[PDB]
């Protein structure tokens, strides 16, 4: 019933934030024919967003060492991050935001002209015991913008064949093969299937799941529930980051920066609780420390405000030439969004979710990995790079300002380790005549849907049900509540009812489709927590509050019994979803320990997480 | 309990044939809604009419999806504070004098050809040494940039320029202007020379005769105006 | 793989043969002073442009010369307040077009750019062509 | 020359000013002197003016091309006018104040 138009390249990437620009024109810079599939314009992906800065061992402040960034990021993940990503990641940092200021990225500078870099949560010096680190480069604060804008620019000089308002519906698997994606062109309301040797998925994050979220509308997490429906595991999916300080009510982000140019965070007294929380970083440690040490100010009745459900980030005891050129971003976005001058009154925040650390398995290459009889296998012709895949060089909670340096690093990751494992111009792998039908149907069925319960009334149930039973602090009966009543609301997809019955930019189908596949990223999301019965990083567990690793790392390793695989959880969770009937299948995989080279970086062993 | 706000959105429908544009009334209790007017049209897609089709994203006005024409100046919905007097209806268009794809969505492919026509990227005349060290730029040739690299491409100001309405084929606008000027004057680029000689026609630069309305509906505060000042001054003191 | 050329040309290839309709614009958008002053300033400059001409046309075509007309008008006897009408109507256009004129240098020298300094200079236009137009038409 | 547009550009702004110029001229020194520079600067000034009216507001290769044409023959028509009430009346300046003393 739709017409379909059949394409043919070398590569094609779904995405256009940091890391699918960074991998598409990668790829046209090594010589392949590549398309770029993006539901919305390049720069208005979330990517522009971005305020904080990229983290680089730089060395333009003070004399730094990318492997102390390396141990910061590893500390920071509580060791679920995979080690041999983690020293990719931070030994191809000063590589990486070299390229982008050498691409006309207007990076903040310094007196001695070079780029300017501020402090940012968790980030220390000498391995840890040399002071806070200041390795966050930043374009003011308004990073991600001009991170963004410039790649945008800078993809305009090669041969990459952009499609533009296309949403991906599915991989197309053969063999346990991808062989490209099947979309459908919001224009004009055709359905193209794109074939091709490898594919790239960049389609950021699903923090639309719950209702309060620093995200965008358009963050609905649509590469992660491609794999999921191609019958593909997910992975880590309950660690969902909440930042700290996002604004209160709109939940707009108010950057880490802030507290690094040498903002506070005080409660209802005026205290600087973070001194009490966290002696030595105070307002500069983990986000899932800092966030869980403000809902418990709050929570235990020191709240600000009227209603006392929030606290304030206090900014008006600097300079004001200092908020001028280093926060001007946020100071705008204060007054628009809460009437606030950071010149004089602290802004009202509270803890909101914000990143995703769980997505797509890949390896330290960008491949995207499956995991069958404790053996990683690659996915051959699938890749992954940025919020969507899960390296994990994030593990259980990341550092500010490493997303942007993963986009950067890990996008070019996947067309450097396509470039040399394959060449343009191989045969294309030939699809049967019928593939990607079963997504059409989908997409029919949901054009003519006419149920009971409308697609916002559905999305509504999905987000209220995940702020209230999977938020910041968990326990066990009421992950299980939530189990319960978001299989409930998945069952009730076949109540949908739709009202535009157009095809051509048909947001209410699309949104609808949107919501598919925020379903599944939830599934996955609260069903690994209600399995997950321990505390690591963001996921914190009021029942299991201890962190439960393969030995007691806070005692002697000397005379210890190793805990069996399946006794610890010092691993990560791996996700299935069968999306007929929504049933949830979890399995678990090992944690990368090793790195690249143990001469040349040492891999750090579990050890008791404190700031 | 209520406060019944109006509002009255331009409506058409490339699947309907035979549909042609209509004004379509909404009324929305001002008491269950954001400050902002897109929480208004999110609230009547959400509740009203799904069939409202409009872009938008960040809603927090840094990507620039959701610009509008909203009581006649074009500005972004996500940071358009509604008009609290409940007399007044709030009338809220496409983007003016552009081709509509459906409802509130405007066709801004021009607009970006035009972005990609001036080769919006640092050019310099020794590229082989790109990737290995960091290029230095003072603080002082950095504040340069400052009003000019905040542009988010809404195109809030180029579709408010008569010129642009009555050249829109050949005068670039505003917003691509400015962002000509912005790589003009960074002291990494090296083809400042090259960038104002394709500026040597009657058309791309020179439609603007500072009628000044892109400066006036920008919701990043921003003077593309003043910039294409600059450009003019320019243009008629550099030497080949 | 398109360049910014073949992309202008799809965009107008593809929407001068569609169904789309263009967005309201002039019936639509709101005014400003600016505005209403910019576009003053071209019609006075039509204005004063065939003004000229007719009076140029007037010389080559007109079998009496200006002395003869000159009279004819005075031997009419026309009252103080129509005198006065057609000296303001006619200064009126002129003494606008030249202080705008004088705005429209100085923005091209790139001053005076900043939106409140656009009123600013643009009021101080309006009193200066009133107080001159009225200085004028009482001489 | 490649730089005719920006050339084009400042000999306009040159004109007007010299145009702004000479009414103080007119006033303080009216003669035959600023009677033909006034024939002279009114020409090329409203010339290019609405050439730039034509620019913005005409379309198509025909009627781009009729309308200017049909500006140079308007404006070397005007300048033939106000050249021969120079030189055969009693000038531009003389005309004013003729005009005025009503
Ligand atoms: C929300 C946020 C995140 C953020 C931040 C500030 C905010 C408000 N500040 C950061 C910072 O200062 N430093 C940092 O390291 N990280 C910061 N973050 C997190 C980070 O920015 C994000 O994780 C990152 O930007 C995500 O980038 P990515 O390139 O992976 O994805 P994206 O930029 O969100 O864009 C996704 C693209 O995918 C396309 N897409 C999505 N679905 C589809 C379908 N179905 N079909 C086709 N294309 C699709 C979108 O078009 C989009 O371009
Ligand atoms: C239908 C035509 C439409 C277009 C009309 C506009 C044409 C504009 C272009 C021509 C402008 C030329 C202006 C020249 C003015 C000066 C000429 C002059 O000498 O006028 C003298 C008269 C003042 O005379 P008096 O008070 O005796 O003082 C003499 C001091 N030496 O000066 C005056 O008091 C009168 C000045 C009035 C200027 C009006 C210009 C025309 C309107
Ligand atoms: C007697 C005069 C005549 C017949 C005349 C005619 C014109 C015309 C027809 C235009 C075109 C307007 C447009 O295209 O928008 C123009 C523009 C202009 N005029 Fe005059 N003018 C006269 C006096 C003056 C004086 C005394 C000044 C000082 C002046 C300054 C300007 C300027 C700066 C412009 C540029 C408009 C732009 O930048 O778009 N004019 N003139
Ligand atoms: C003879 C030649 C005469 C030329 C002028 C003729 C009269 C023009 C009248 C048009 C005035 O139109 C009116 O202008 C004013 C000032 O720009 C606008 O006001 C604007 O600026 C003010 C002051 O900052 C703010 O309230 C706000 O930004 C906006 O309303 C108003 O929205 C518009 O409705
Ligand atoms: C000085 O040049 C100009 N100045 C103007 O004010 C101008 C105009 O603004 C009007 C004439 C155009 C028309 C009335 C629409 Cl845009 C109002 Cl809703 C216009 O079209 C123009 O030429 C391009
Ligand atoms: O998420 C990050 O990496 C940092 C961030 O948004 C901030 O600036 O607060
Ligand atoms: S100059 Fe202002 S209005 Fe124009 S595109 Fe940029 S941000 Fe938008
Ligand atoms: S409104 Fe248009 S005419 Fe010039 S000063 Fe702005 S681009
Ligand atoms: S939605 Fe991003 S600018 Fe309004
Ligand atoms: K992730």
């Amino acid at each position: 019933q739709y017409p379909v138009v059949d394409h043919e390249f070398d590569a094609v990437v779904v995405g256009a934030g940091g890391a699918g620009l960074r991998a598409a024109f990668g790829l046209s810079e090594a010589g392949f024919n590549t398309a770029c599939v993006t539901k919305l314009f390049p720069t208005r992906s979330h990517t522009v967003a971005a305020q904080g800065g990229i983290n680089a061992a730089l060395g333009n402040m003070e004399d730094d060492n990318w492997r102390w960034h390396f141990y910061d990021t590893v500390k920071g993940s509580d060791w679920l991050g995979d080690q041999d990503a983690i020293h990719y990641m931070t030994e191809q940092a000063p590589a990486a935001v070299i390229e982008l200021e050498n691409y006309g990225m207007p990076f903040s500078r310094t007196e001695e002209g070079k780029i300017y870099q501020r402090a940012f949560g968790g980030q220390s010096l000498q391995f840890g015991k040399g002071g806070q680190a200041h390795r966050c480069c930043c374009v003011a604060d308004r990073t991600g913008h001009s991170l963004l804008h410039t790649l945008y620019g800078r993809s305009l000089r090669y041969d990459t064949s952009y499609f533009v308002e296309y949403f991906a519906l599915d991989l197309l698997m053969e063999n346990g093969e991808c062989r490209g994606v099947i979309a459908l062109c919001i224009e004009d309301g055709t359905i193209h299937r794109f074939r091709a040797k490898n594919t790239v998925i960049a389609t950021g994050g699903y923090g639309r799941t719950y209702f309060s979220c620093t995200s965008a509308h358009t963050s609905t997490g649509d590469g992660t529930a491609m794999v999921t429906r191609a019958g593909l595991p997910c992975q880590d999916l309950e660690f969902v980051q909440f930042h700290p300080t996002g604004i209160y009510g709109a939940g707009c982000l108010i950057t880490e920066g802030c507290r690094g140019e040498g903002g506070i965070l005080i409660n209802s007294q005026g205290e600087r609780f973070m001194e009490r929380y966290a002696p030595v970083a105070k307002d500069l440690a983990s986000r899932d420390v800092v966030s869980r040490s403000m809902t418990i100010e709050i929570r235990e009745g020191r709240g600000c405000g009227p209603e006392k459900d929030h606290v304030y980030l206090q900014l008006h005891h600097l300079p004001p030439q200092q908020l001028a050129t280093r926060l001007p971003g946020i100071s705008e976005t204060a007054m628009i969004f809460a009437g606030v001058d950071v010149t004089k009154e602290p802004i009202p925040v509270l803890p909101t979710v914000h990143y995703n650390m769980g997505g797509i398995p890949t390896n330290y290459k960008g491949q995207v990995i499956t995991h069958v009889n404790g053996e990683d296998k690659v996915v051959p012709g699938l890749y992954a790079c940025g919020e969507a895949a899960s390296a994990s060089v994030h593990g259980a909670n990341r550092l500010g300002a490493n997303s942007l340096l993963d986009l950067v690093v890990f996008g070019r990751a996947c067309a450097l380790t396509i470039a040399e494992t394959c060449k343009p111009g191989e045969p294309v792998p030939s699809i049967k005549p019928n593939a990607g039908e079963e997504s059409v149907a989908n997409l029919d069925k949901l054009r003519f849907a006419d149920g009971t319960i409308r697609t916002s009334e559905a999305r509504l149930n999905m987000q209220k049900t995940m702020q209230s039973h999977a938020a910041v602090f968990r326990t066990g009966s009421i992950l299980q509540e939530g189990c319960e009543k978001l299989s409930q609301i998945y069952r009730d997809l076949a109540h949908l009812k739709t009202f535009d019955r157009g095809i051509v930019w048909n947001t209410d189908l699309v949104e609808t489709l949107e919501l598919q596949n925020l379903m599944l990223c939830a599934l996955q999301t609260i069903y690994g927590a209600e399995a997950r019965k321990e505390s690591r990083g963001a996921h914190a567990r009021e029942d299991y509050k201890l962190r439960i690793d393969e030995f007691d790392y806070s005692k002697p390793l000397q005379g210890q019994q190793k805990r069996p695989f399946e006794e610890h959880w010092r691993k990560h969770t791996l996700s299935y979803v069968d999306v007929k009937s929504g049933k949830v299948t979890l399995k678990y995989r090992p944690v990368i320990d090793r790195t690249l080279n143990e001469e040349d970086c040492s891999s750090v062993p579990p050890a008791i997480r404190s700031y | 309990t209520s406060r019944i706000k109006k509002f009255s959105i331009y409506r058409w429908d490339p699947d309907k044939p035979g549909d042609k544009p209509r004004m379509q009334t909404y009324e929305v209790d001002l008491n269950k809604c954001g400050p902002m007017v897109l929480d208004a049209l999110i609230k009547i897609k959400n509740e009203l009419d799904s069939t409202l089709t409009f872009r938008r994203s960040c809603r927090e006005g840094i990507c620039g999806s959701c610009a509008m024409n909203i009581a006649g100046g074009n500005t972004l919905a996500c940071t358009k504070k509604i008009d609290p007097d409940l007399s007044k209806t709030t009338k809220i268009y496409p983007l003016p004098h552009m081709y509509v794809v459906k409802d509130l969505v405007p066709d801004l492919s021009n607009f970006y050809a035009q972005y990609k026509s001036i080769e919006p990227y640092l050019k310099k005349k020794d590229e082989s040494k790109q990737g290995k060290e960091q290029y230095l730029q003072s603080i002082e040739d950095r504040q340069k940039l400052d009003g000019l690299y905040e542009c988010i491409l809404c195109a809030c100001c180029s579709t408010s320029c008569p010129s642009y309405w009555w050249n829109g084929d050949k005068y670039l606008g505003p917003a691509v202007l400015m962002q000509a000027y912005r790589w003009m004057i960074d002291s990494r680029d090296d083809y400042t020379e090259e960038r104002l000689a394709q500026l040597q026609d009657p058309f791309s630069l020179y439609r603007c005769h500072t009628i000044m309305n892109c400066t006036r509906t920008c919701p990043k505060g921003l003077n593309p105006g003043k910039a294409i000042a600059e450009i003019k001054k320019m243009m008629a003191t550099y030497k080949e | 793989a398109t360049t910014a050329k073949e992309e202008m040309a799809r965009f107008w290839e593809k929407n001068t043969k569609s169904s789309r309709p263009l967005s309201p614009h002039i019936s639509i958008y709101k005014w400003s002073l600016p505005m209403a002053m910019s576009i003053t300033h071209r019609g006075t400059g039509v204005a004063l442009s065939l003004g000229v001409s007719l009076f140029s046309l007037a010389a080559l075509l007109l079998p009496e010369q200006f002395p003869h007309y000159v009279a004819v008008v005075k031997s009419l006897s026309l009252s103080p307040a129509l005198i006065y009408s057609a000296k303001f109507a006619l200064v009126f256009p002129l003494s606008y077009h030249t202080w705008n004129g004088i705005r429209h240098l100085v923005w091209d020298m790139g001053k005076g750019f900043k939106l409140s300094q656009v009123e600013q200079s643009g009021v101080v236009v309006l009193i200066l062509t009133l107080l001159s137009s009225a200085a004028i038409a009482a001489m | 020359s490649s730089k005719a547009a920006s050339l084009h550009w400042t000999s306009e702004r040159a004109v007007s000013a010299l145009l702004l110029g000479l009414l103080p001229a007119a006033y303080l020194y009216p003669g035959p002197a600023v009677d033909y520079s006034l024939a002279a600067a009114l020409t090329l000034h409203g010339h290019w003016g609405l050439g730039q009216v034509i620019t913005d507001y005409v379309h198509g290769d025909t009627p781009i091309k009729v309308a200017n044409t049909g500006l140079y023959v308007l404006s070397a028509i005007t300048f033939t006018g106000l050249c021969y009430f120079n030189y055969y009346d009693v000038g531009i300046c003389k005309a004013v104040a003729m005009l005025w003393s009503i």
